[PDB]
RNA sequence: UUUACUUUGAAAAAAUUAGAGUGUUCAAAGCAGGCGGCUCGAAUAUAUUAGCAUGGAAUAAUAGAAUAGG
RNA sequence: UCUGGUUGAUCCUGCCAGUUCAUAUGCUUGUCUCAAAGAUUAAGCCAUGCAUGUCUAAGUAUAAGCAAUUUAUACAGUGAAACUGCGAAUGGCUCAUUAAAUCAGUUAUCGUUUAUUUGAUAGUUCCUUUACUACAUGGUAUAACUGUGGUAAUUCUAGAGCUAAUACAUGCUAAUCUCGACCCUUUGGAAGAGAUGUAUUUAUUAGAAAUGUCUUCGGACUCUUUGAUGAUUCAUAAUAACUUUUCGAAUCGCAUGGCCUUGUGCUGGCGAUGGUUCAUUCAAAUUUCUGCCCUAUCAACUUUCGAUGGUAGGAUAGUGGCCUACCAUGGUUUCAACGGGUAACGGGGAAUAAGGGUUCGAUUCCGGAGAGGGAGCCUGAGAAACGGCUACCA
């Protein structure tokens, strides 16, 4: 968890060294809403992820999309593939088309290449990331 | 553009004003105020095109600078002041009280009211929040902030505002069976009763409305304005009663 | 239209400078102060090559 | 999860409201009754049965004069697809429940509406769907035709003066090729 | 000269985009404020709207909070000991957010002696590392403010796991 | 079960197009109010795709602790 | 597309001959209504004139201005000049660039700024030099103006002398509210125990079987005590400090009412302009999803000098490789990436057609971008402005 130069913590969550009520460090978490269940690994995990929809400072609002994971080779973010049929009216026929969406995946989620993920729109996380994994299947 | 615009082409003006396309090149651009640009009737249009008391803009300015026009009980001297839905316009010299309500066509009607009915207006609650020092307040559709509201008042409810004091006299909750007025969309101007409110979290709510003729239509919740209980509106309605 | 001939290229040399920068970066794959201051032919040589070779022969 | 358990609360709401003044009864019942009819929109068959029994119980507590208001609200909310058949099964259930409480001539006020539901569900489009081999569904409301039973209940209550209301659609149907 | 526009960058596919328009004032950046320890030098910046930002060019004092004790004292900043982003900032003693600095322990020690009457006993007990620092005369603190934005060099005294982590990193 | 597909409803500025009324002297046009309650008057429509809500039994993909074992 | 020939007479396949729009131009041209004005891919160059200024009773007049007057005693009518404020970021024109860019429909700001309009909103009593301006502080100050001047020349200006403010810079003046013993039993009195703004920055905290008894039959006896969203570290409140630190009216017109202990005493009307925060409105900036003409004789591209992502910082109004440091090696692509061409601004729209389609759309509305070509800035709420400024090229 502390594999970085700076100390990783949830901002403004204070663990008071004097009182020592509980062994576990105090952990803040929220429910993202829209009927998406906060996983228990988020509640009782130890990771720090500012872009997590359940423990970070990021809110899910806007479009809710679904896709198939096609790449998981880069850290805490994946690339999903959304496929659709585009209608050419002159020939009265369809053509297969696709688009690749890069999505931030919280370490509370475990994903392989090929599984179906539902993702929720959030604010720009990086140059190309505007979505966040909220459900895996 | 490098800043806010100040002109409005006639073809770009709201259609419900009924402006002649060949009268000029520009239309009265409403000034900033209680109501939105597309949902407001500037006083020049009301005084000249609707009431015909003024023959042109100069006469409208002459009328206004005499302090003859009051909007919700306060004298307004700006020609493009954005009067809007449920506003009370008073002309004491002619002994006229008007309320701005759309007709079935979707256009603001010339609706004359009595002084007793002119003493108040209705406001749809757009927001309820605690201000500084923990003082609750409600923001209505006309931008009025009213402090210390009844705790039962919630968003989408309608508050009856006394114009002399600007305080809440009564209120109507948003519920099934309540009488509602459509303030947007193609059903603008229709009146009916709520049958059901379809809820979509993260999206736009939909409301089903049934008119007295039993015709049913669906509208977004933003376009619905509760005006009273069925058969007992809190305001006088224009001719047609919002039918068709 | 990016590199089309212009009526007067000398009058817009600064514009021409940007285009050359855009060309090199775009075509790179194929190859592989402060103003607001207080104080401021081929056929012929081939014929000769054949000729001189023809003499040396 | 608990929607079926809360449905009888509507019956409690009707009773407490019935004790209120004559201005309040007109103010709160339409809100209660209309909300019950909306739940019939639900795609859950078990939930729809829960609404029907609650509507049946409220129908006994209320009078036959209220039946026009209940039916009219049902017609508004159920209009498309299975909903038309939902409307037919429900109205018969209310009539079946109110069999004892109903007096003679009580159904005259709602006679016109009932025959429309009856005929539309025997000779109309809804009747054809019930008789279609291609239509494969497990919804009981559609497999079962209760219009015939609704007719027997209706004719028992109708005064002989208004019995022409039942015969008139029959005559029009007989006029067209059958 | 500085702009924050995303048009000058390559597309996600790797394409080189062409210039859509000239640079706009609403997507500008400004020179960094390399705040350094010394006599207070702060200059105002006129930002979008009538709003103003404060640039701390130099600052030697700041308001630091003892969160376990729930107090804040104004203290002199000795120097920058560790910075996670760039060690050159430590070398040049540049003050920014998250820079680990050493502050005078005197006001906190005096408050502790006055409040607890010790140089009751159970509450007066504190972490061993913090007491060792007090004996040394300087306390490790983390700057929580942004000096180039607000003009302040506030912070908080390191404790617990954060203190142990930064002691390891030092 | 989900999707595709299809129905219906919102949405898709005005001008332009189709349409209704009106003796601009006719016409191209412009235009919404008349009589002293009269049940008088633009009734209006229009947009392939994408998103939103909704009814669907077929068709085409997609699923099953399906008719399993002792 | 049709018509007539090619045979002694037909069918089929061929050959021959005739069969609106755009540009350029020729001739003629009386009356009514109405209406437009591009083009050398030359977004090539421009003489001259004009196109952005603005004053109410209500910011500042001893103009050596005019006119007045009961002929003026601080001023007072009207008012050049100049200061101050606001506007000049709108409008108008053109289509060069621009090929997931602009644009169209559809989304988000729980990701930010917002002059103006509209609605709300700020008694902090006290706190030693009271050695005390609030019946009201300074030049820490100048313009116009007077006077002496430089330059061939410009909406160039120097030195000296003056004088104002809603300019600039400072700075103040016996309150309210919780409980309440004791009397008294209400229209109650109150000995006394207590409490006291905003703005900035940081840290911490909150924000979740009384089914009885009596009573006059009413009522009283104990308890409750934040709100919103699908969703938040939200709204809001509290503690401890912090600040080259703000704000909390030294402003103006009209009028002269009410109390008296008769004082130029106390109090007082209707307006204008300001001012802190919040909401609203006019906006802006980013932003989700789908949709562009020709080219495969363009098959690999991006990544050294940011390309894809992680952590932290800086910068920003704010998200974000936007930039920096350190890390990984990612990201797009035969479902056509990347590169190239475009006589490519996009759309609403226009023409043709029976329908499918094809073409045109600089051009009355919307959006974008530019002001000879690149680059950078001041002011301001708002501009990378060009009828603003500075440099370089022509
Ligand atoms: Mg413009
Ligand atoms: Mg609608
Ligand atoms: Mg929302
Ligand atoms: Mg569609
Ligand atoms: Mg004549
Ligand atoms: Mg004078
Ligand atoms: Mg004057
Ligand atoms: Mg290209
Ligand atoms: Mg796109
Ligand atoms: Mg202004
Ligand atoms: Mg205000
Ligand atoms: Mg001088
Ligand atoms: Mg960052
Ligand atoms: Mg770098
Ligand atoms: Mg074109
Ligand atoms: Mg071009
Ligand atoms: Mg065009
Ligand atoms: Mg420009
Ligand atoms: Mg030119
Ligand atoms: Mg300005
Ligand atoms: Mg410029
Ligand atoms: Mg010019
Ligand atoms: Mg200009």
């Amino acid at each position: 968890v502390q594999s970085e130069r700076a100390f990783q913590k949830q901002p403004h969550i204070f663990n008071n060294p004097k009182v020592k009520t509980s062994k576990r460090t105090k952990r803040w978490y929220k429910n993202a809403g829209l009927g998406f269940k906060t996983p228990k690994t988020a509640i009782e995990g130890s990771y720090i992820d500012k872009k997590c929809p359940f423990t970070g400072l990021v809110s899910i609002r806007g479009k809710i999309l679904t896709g198939t994971v096609v790449s998981t080779k880069m850290h805490r973010t994946i690339v999903i593939r959304r496929a659709y049929l585009h209608y050419i009216p002159k020939y009265n026929r369809y053509e297969k088309r696709h688009k690749n969406v890069p999505v931030h995946v919280s370490p509370a989620f475990r994903v392989q290449v090929g599984d179906i993920v539902t993702v929720g729109q959030c604010r720009p996380i990086s140059k190309t990331v505007r979505f966040n994994v909220v459900k895996v299947s | 553009a490098r800043g806010p615009k100040k002109h409005l082409k006639r073809l770009a003006a709201p259609h419900h004003w009924l402006l002649d396309k060949l009268s000029g090149c520009y239309a009265p651009r409403p000034s900033a105020g209680p109501h939105k640009l597309r949902e407001s009737l500037p006083l020049i249009v009301f005084l000249r095109n609707r009431l015909k008391y003024a023959l042109n803009g100069r006469e409208v300015k002459a009328i206004l600078m005499q302090r003859h026009v009051k909007v919700d009980g306060k004298v307004r001297t700006d020609t493009t002041y954005p009067a809007g839905f449920m506003d009370v316009i008073t002309l004491d010299a002619t002994n006229e009280n008007f309320r701005l309500v759309y007709d079935v066509k979707g256009r603001f009607a010339v609706h004359r009211i009595t002084d007793e009915e002119a003493s108040y207006k209705l406001g749809k609650v757009k927001k309820v929040q605690l201000g500084k020092k923990g003082v609750p307040y409600v923001v209505t559709h006309d931008g009025r902030t009213i402090r210390y509201p009844d705790p039962n008042i919630k968003v989408n409810d309608t508050v009856k505002i006394d114009l002399a004091s600007g305080k809440i006299t009564d209120f109507i909750k948003f519920d099934a069976g309540k009488l509602v007025y459509v303030t947007g969309g193609r059903n603008l101007g229709r009146i009916g009763t709520i049958v059901h409110k379809e809820r979509h979290d993260g999206g736009f709510d939909l409301v089903h409305i049934k008119d007295s003729l039993d015709n049913t239509f669906v509208t977004r919740l933003n376009n619905v304005f509760v005006i009273g209980e069925q058969g007992k509106p809190y305001i006088s309605l224009p001719k047609g009663k919002g039918i068709k | 239209g990016t590199y089309r001939k212009r009526f007067n290229e000398k009058a817009r040399s600064g514009h021409m400078a940007k285009l050359k920068e855009l060309k090199r970066i775009r075509n790179k794959q194929f190859t592989r102060p402060n103003a607001n201051a207080e104080i401021l032919s081929r056929l012929k040589k081939k014929r000769l090559d054949k000729f001189i070779e023809h003499q040396l022969k | 999860e608990t929607i079926i358990e809360r449905m009888p609360i509507a019956e409690a709401l009707v009773n407490i409201v019935l004790g209120l003044t004559n201005d309040d009864i007109t103010n709160f019942l339409p809100s209660i009754l209309t909300n019950i009819c909306q739940v019939l929109r639900s795609k859950s068959e078990e939930l729809r049965d829960a609404v029907r029994v609650t509507l049946g119980k409220i129908s006994i507590i209320l009078g036959a004069e209220y039946l026009v208001f209940v039916i009219k609200e049902l017609m508004a909310t159920l209009k498309r697809g299975s909903q038309i058949h939902v409307l037919s099964y429900t109205v018969h259930y209310i009539l079946k429940s109110m069999h004892g409480v109903l007096k003679h001539s009580d159904l005259d006020t709602s006679s016109s509406m009932i025959v429309k539901i009856i005929m539309e569900n025997i000779f109309g489009f809804a009747g054809e769907e019930k008789d279609s081999e291609n239509y494969h569904t497990k919804v009981k409301e559609i497999k079962s035709n209760k219009s015939y039973d609704a007719g027997e209940i209706l004719a028992s209550n109708i005064s002989l003066t208004e019995f022409g209301t039942l015969l008139s659609p029959v005559k029009a149907l007989l006029m067209v090729r059958i | 000269g500085i702009s924050r526009d995303s048009r000058h960058k390559r597309s996600a596919t790797g394409a080189k985009r062409a210039q859509f328009r000239k640079k706009r004032k609403f997507e500008l950046g400004r020179q960094p404020a390399n705040t350094k320890i010394g006599a207070k030098r702060i200059h105002s910046v006129r930002t979008r709207g009538g709003n103003k930002k404060y640039r701390a060019l130099r600052i030697e004092t700041g308001n630091f909070s003892w969160a376990s004790e729930g107090i804040s004292k104004k203290t002199r900043i000795a120097g920058v000991v560790y910075h996670p982003s760039n060690n050159e900032l430590v070398r040049t003693n540049t003050l920014t957010k998250a820079a680990i600095v050493q502050i005078d322990a005197t006001p906190f020690r005096q408050w502790f002696e006055a409040h607890y009457g010790q140089t009751r006993a159970a509450s007066a007990k504190i972490e061993s590392s913090v007491e060792s620092q007090f004996s040394a005369g300087r306390l490790y603190a983390c700057i929580s403010s942004r000096p180039g934005q607000s003009g302040r060099c506030d912070g908080y005294i390191l404790e617990g796991e954060e203190l142990a982590f930064y002691l390891r990193r030092l």
